[PDB]
């Protein structure tokens, strides 16, 4: 394949405003 | 508008990671509303707030609007990160809650700073130098009277002057400059495809020259394929410089150009 695909990128969850 | 165009606050890191800011929040206790600042890795201008509620971290990102204020996605607009933190210690106004503690930098240790942060004010200078003709005080009055405006044109064009970019050049040639010299591992540079912001990151891996794509979408954010979105490319090389995040390997020593 021509371009590497990305592995399991790391879990990176951002918050939001809630409640 | 911030009073300056660094922030200056005690529990201000700078560049910092989400990791270092996680580990400095468990080494001061990961107190429910214990929290710090730190510059945004992704978001130009931009801040995040990384604050221990429930023995886990909680991390929102504060851009700066067009107008020179601060906001939380959807949420009010502050004149300075330092108002919005004062705010969200009287009223949580939808974070997890309350910011009770901040965190301070420790004795002797001062903001993080990244290769474009520790250049950004030189180039500035220099671009309003060879533009207007101008020395001593007017200089200076220059740089001042259009600061925004000048900070956001050498953020678009700084990658350019770095070492580890190296322009419109093919394939071919990308993968016979990184393989001369020492086979160093994560040996890397970026090169342009086209003039609309396609780039591909090269990294050298087990002798092997791996290209990987860099798009900008629609919004005009660069990324690696379901990759962490950036607003240039230095952003790019900070991030994949500290932690693989599905590359093959960490980016170490940018690839010297001839």
């Amino acid at each position: 394949q021509l371009y590497q695909p990305l592995k399991d990128r790391e879990d990176d969850q951002y918050s939001h405003l809630q409640g | 508008s911030m009073a300056d165009s660094a922030n200056h606050l005690p529990f201000f890191f700078g560049n910092i990671t989400r990791e270092e800011a996680e580990d400095y929040l468990v080494q001061g206790g990961m107190s429910d509303g214990l929290y710090l600042l730190r510059q945004s890795r992704n978001y130009l201008g931009g801040f995040a707030l990384s604050v221990a509620h429930g023995r886990k971290a909680h991390h929102y990102t504060i851009e700066r609007e067009l107008n020179g204020t601060y906001a939380i996605a959807g949420g009010r607009t502050h004149a300075s990160p330092a108002d919005l933190c004062h705010y969200h210690s009287q009223e949580s106004d939808g974070l997890v809650c309350l910011l009770k503690k901040p965190f301070n930098r420790p004795q002797g240790v001062q903001p993080k700073t990244g290769p474009f942060e520790d250049l950004k004010e030189n180039l500035i200078r220099e671009y309003v130098k060879q533009t207007w003709n101008l020395q001593g005080q007017a200089l200076e009055q220059a740089i001042i009277s259009q600061k925004p405006q000048l900070e956001k044109l050498i953020a678009t064009t700084a990658h350019e002057k770095m070492p580890w970019f190296h322009g419109k050049i093919s394939r071919e040639e990308s993968e016979q400059i990184v393989l001369i010299g020492s086979k160093t591992n994560g040996k890397f540079l970026i090169r342009a495809r086209d003039n609309n912001g396609s780039y591909a990151l090269c990294l050298l891996h087990e002798g092997k020259v791996l290209h990987y794509r860099i798009d900008k979408d629609k919004t005009g954010k660069l990324s690696i394929p379901e990759g962490k979105k950036f607003d240039t490319l230095w952003q790019l090389v900070e991030h994949y410089s500290y932690k693989a995040d599905g590359l093959l390997r960490v980016l170490t020593v940018p690839c010297q150009k001839i």
